[PDB]
RNA sequence: CACCAUGUUCAA
RNA sequence: AAGUGUGGAGAUCGAAGAUGAUUAGAGACCAUUGUAGUCCACACUGCAAACGAUGACACCCAUGAAUUGGGGAU
RNA sequence: CCCAUCCAAUAUCGAGUAACAAUUGGAGGACAAGUCUGGUGCCAGCACCCGCGGUAAUUCCAGCUCCAAAAGCGUAUAUUA
């Protein structure tokens, strides 16, 4: 089985933390990838490998070779996560990026272009995200546009739940290591921008490790 | 440190751009007349010429062959050029004093990869197509 | 030279001619609808693209604007008339949700398969082009004929076809001549 | 009533997040330096009650060194910590 | 602080 | 800075050049010299890694040692 | 002329190998599709670019089989994205 070590995974396994937005609220690091596939339903969570490319290290007597694998994960309802691990065999690094992409899961705020009539089709504001030199800019699009993006950001924006978006990219996009992680940094900024919806004062809550501190001590 | 605003600064911006478009090698070639007066084709495509002599041009490193090509003298302006003959064989379809229809190949007159200093290409010899002679669709007149 | 008859292009080739995702979808659309070539898909792309573009312009326009009441009630009218949208869909946001198989279901090759006049969708395209289907007692020999909603009631065999009330076709008739010389 | 709505008045977004009590900065999900501090409300006899005052601070504010100036400015406003001595 | 110049062409 | 013109100066270092030596060769480095120059006056030149490889003028901008000139408190 | 209509209205010719026969460029990558077989051996040639070829060629010359668009499809030069 899976024995947890962190207090968050003890509360996820005990069904004391019921949803994944209860972790996102208190800025908690996940630290265990079994938290994510417990909280997200198993059929409603898709993953596929973005890129696999080899990176070499010059040694005495030849080159060392390890494969760096990129994976993206997320149900298409506002959760996205991307992880990048490396390994000697190509099968190990694909498996390690699956572990890594769930730990980096993060929410996506989605909104409307014009009037509000149903589920949000687009991101709520213009947002860019930069890794290396590659910065992608994501612009809200009208209701029936579609994702207008290069096919590496387009596959990431499909898993994030965004249905209609405009996209630019400023420099050296053929480097996919930084193109992937710049679409991730831009969708991560969608809950960073303070809009006049969120101006209102909200009443403070208690941490799941604050509230359930008596239960977590009973595991010792 | 780059450019000027100002609501009445358009003459500065119009002059600034018209001089910096001359640095663009596509804008400068499309707007100067050394482009066509030195082009061996008269700013056109597929110029005819007469085969003068056969040349074997050796390939550049790291390749190693000799590329079978003819030197032709164009009819429209009497300019001697060297042009490549594409396929296995095909100098057997070209003799001297043959009229050949010569296009460029590839890269707007910039010498497609292996062949040094050859930037044109035989398309049609003795008014019958040179690739039709290779595949034996039809054969040479006379 | 002084001829002013007009002509334009009805299809457009895609950017990126070798996309493995796109080439697999369009071979399904050539099989599930009995199509000759990819170009018959590509005009259904441009037909629907132009509807998806005008209806996205009209939503930039406010309601109670002159170009949205007129000409937005025209694009909802031709969707309801040709079967692109059922009568509940009246809000103009449903034109932005139309797909290429929503248009391909309205071809006369598809209804003659769906009404039951032919065994397969490749049986239907033969019988249209070989002059057997009349829409309103009008022999239609065009497979890309988009059938209206009101035309669905009246699709039948042609009255001049051998399968309808016409004279027997070739293989019976050239056999009826060979039994006549004896 | 916080977060965007639908024009049908259903709360559309998941996760209305916290905001820093010093800088009004919306606390993101990966901001792992962002802390909540619960201060015990205490009674007239100097023993804690069952209620606490919780204030949450963003991660960049702790990173610079300016969190401790912010905890002072909050607890003077909440009335938790006195601003000066009384007169002798 | 004497002198100590050079190693053909592709490829692995 | 080198360079040029006309006058001065001409100690020292010293492009050119000359002798030694090293070297396979040495037209180089090293040693001994030595012309123009170095220095001044009046003209000319306007070629620098003329650099912070960072245009000018304003604005906002957290911290702790120092430092130069002016002013003010003790 | 074409198209359209027609093979009886008393009375009109006709598909089978339907021989009435689809081609043009590709199959290492971008770029969709062969670790197939024969030949040549840095030769001949290919290759827009990267590169193939030095006696076991995923790239040449061919046979097969596939891929793409299709009554079309290559190439060259201008010109817009
Ligand atoms: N470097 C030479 C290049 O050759 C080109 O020349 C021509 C062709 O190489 C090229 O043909 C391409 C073909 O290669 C590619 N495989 C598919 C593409 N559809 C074709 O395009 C052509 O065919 C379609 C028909 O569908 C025409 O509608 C279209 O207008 C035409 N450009 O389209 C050009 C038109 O003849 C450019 N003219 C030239 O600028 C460029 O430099
Ligand atoms: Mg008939
Ligand atoms: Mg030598
Ligand atoms: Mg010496
Ligand atoms: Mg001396
Ligand atoms: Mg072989
Ligand atoms: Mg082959």
């Amino acid at each position: 089985e899976w024995v947890p070590c962190t207090k968050l995974g003890r509360l996820v396994k005990a069904q004391k933390v019921t949803s994944l937005e209860e972790i996102f609220l208190f800025s908690m690091p996940i630290k265990e990838h079994q938290i994510v596939d417990t909280l997200i339903a198993e059929g409603q969570l898709h993953d596929e490998m973005m890129k696999i490319y080899p990176v070499q290290k010059a040694t005495s007597a030849g080159q060392r070779t390890r494969f760096k694998a990129f994976n993206v994960v997320g149900d298409c309802d506002g959760h996205i996560g991307i992880g990048a691990r490396v390994g000697k065999e190509v099968s190990l690094a694909i498996r390690a990026s699956m572990i890594a992409a769930k730990l980096n899961i993060v929410p996506v705020r989605r909104g409307y272009w014009g009037n509000k009539i149903g589920e949000p089709h687009t991101i709520p504001m213009k947002v860019t995200g930069k890794c290396g030199s590659v910065a992608v800019r994501l612009v809200p699009a009208p209701r029936g546009t579609g994702i207008v993006a290069a096919p590496v950001p387009k596959k990431i924006l499909e898993f994030a739940g965004v249905e209609d978006v405009y996209t630019s990219s400023r420099g050296k996009t053929r480097t996919h290591g930084n193109l992937i992680m710049a679409t991730f940094y831009a969708l991560r900024k969608t809950y960073g921008f303070l809009t006049p919806d969120l101006w209102a004062e909200t009443e403070p809550s208690r941490d799941p490790t604050d509230e359930h501190a008596e239960l977590l001590a009973e595991m010792t | 440190m780059t450019k000027t605003n100002g609501q009445n600064a358009a003459r500065k911006l119009v002059r600034l751009r018209r001089r910096n478009r001359w640095a663009d090698k596509g804008w400068k070639r499309a707007h100067t007349f050394a482009a066509k007066k030195a082009n061996p084709f008269g700013g056109s495509s597929h110029a005819k010429g007469i085969v003068l002599e056969k040349i074997g041009v050796g390939a550049k490193q790291p390749n190693s062959a000799i590329r079978k090509c003819v030197r032709v003298q164009l009819i429209k302006n009497d300019k001697k050029i060297i042009a490549f003959v594409p396929n296995d064989g095909c100098l057997h379809f070209i003799e001297e004093n043959d009229e050949v229809l010569v296009s460029g190949f590839g890269r707007s007159g910039h010498a497609v990869g292996d062949i040094p200093g050859v930037r044109f290409k035989i398309v049609k010899v003795s008014s019958v197509g040179l690739y039709a002679l290779y595949r034996q669709k039809k054969e040479k007149p006379r | 030279m002084r001829n002013y008859n007009n002509f334009n292009r009805v299809w457009k080739a895609p950017r990126r001619p070798f996309e493995k995702e796109r080439l697999d979808r369009e071979m399904k659309l050539c099989g599930q609808y009995g199509l000759r070539c990819k170009r018959e898909i590509w005009r259904v792309n441009m037909t629907l693209s132009k509807m998806r573009r005008t209806a996205r312009l009209l939503l930039t326009l406010p309601e109670n604007h002159p170009r949205r009441l007129l000409e937005g009630s025209a694009i909802m009218r031709r969707c309801h008339e040709y079967g692109f949208l059922d009568e509940e869909k009246d809000k103009l946001d449903y034109v932005l949700s139309l797909t290429v198989p929503d248009i391909l279901e309205r071809r006369l090759q598809t209804i003659v398969f769906k009404a039951g006049l032919a065994k397969s969708v490749h049986h239907a395209r033969v019988l249209i082009q070989q002059r057997h289907i009349a829409v309103a007692k009008q022999i239609v020999t065009i497979p890309s004929f988009i059938v209206r909603v009101s035309s669905e009631r009246h699709i039948a065999f042609a009255d001049a076809s051998p399968f309808g009330n016409g004279r027997p076709g070739r293989v019976k008739r050239v056999r009826a001549k060979a039994a006549k010389r004896h | 009533t916080i977060g965007m709505f639908n024009e049908e008045g259903e709360n559309v977004d998941l996760y209305i997040p916290r905001k820093c009590h010093a800088t009004n900065t919306l606390i993101e999900a990966h901001d792992h330096a962002a802390v909540q501090i619960s201060i015990a409300n205490v009674g007239p006899n100097g023993v804690i009650n069952g209620t606490t005052t919780t204030l949450c601070i963003a991660g960049y504010l702790r990173s610079q060194g300016e969190s401790d100036h912010a905890i002072n400015h909050i607890t003077i406003d909440r009335g938790i910590m006195r601003i000066k001595t009384g007169k002798p």
